[PDB]
């Protein structure tokens, strides 16, 4: 088993938020894309990086990365649902609880990088993180759309100094 | 996608 595992599970379940917040996008006819807000979620999460004395610029690439395979899988969505509208599905009534897990989730996967900094900089790191993508690719069903989000929101895991 | 040339985004794969 993966030392990993627990981060990649974090990073996979933060990924399943795209799907609440695109049906409500879609359904408030607002844009899912936010350049404003990713600078500012980004710049928050660089200063809890800080404050826990880990080096920002690492965190931010990390969660940039993080951000945009989550986009993708909306982008995705609304390709579906522009062929066929009816298939949107019912949207959560708002975004309060998807903000709460994302908040979460930053957390979680900020304290894992963290605890498990040493095997992110160390040689091991890419097989490791290969062994935690397949098994949790196994544990949370990902299909295609959802193992690529992965391989995208991981690729510079192992890129620690 | 979207951002300005001094955002974050713009030093990483954007």
């Amino acid at each position: 088993t993966s030392q990993l595992a627990e981060l990649v599970d974090a990073a996979a379940e933060r990924l399943e938020v795209a799907d609440p917040v695109a049906a409500f996008k879609w359904r408030a006819q607002l844009p899912i894309e936010d350049s404003g807000r990713v600078e500012q979620q980004l710049a928050k999460l660089g200063e809890d990086a800080r404050s826990q004395h880990i080096d920002p610029d690492y965190v931010t690439r990390v969660f940039d990365d993080q951000i945009r395979a989550t986009e993708a899988i909306e982008y995705s969505r609304f390709s579906d649902w522009k062929l066929n509208p009816a298939s949107a599905p019912p949207e959560p009534p708002d975004l309060s609880a998807s903000r709460s897990a994302i908040d979460s989730l930053n957390n979680r996967m900020l304290s894992q990088i963290w605890s498990h900094w040493s095997l992110l900089s160390a040689p091991s790191c890419a097989a490791q993180l290969d062994r935690a993508k397949r098994d949790i690719v196994r544990s949370r069903h990902l299909d295609s759309l959802y193992q690529r989000a992965l391989t995208t929101a991981t690729q510079s895991y192992c890129q620690a100094l | 996608x979207q951002f300005e040339q001094w955002h974050i985004r713009g030093r990483y794969a954007c």
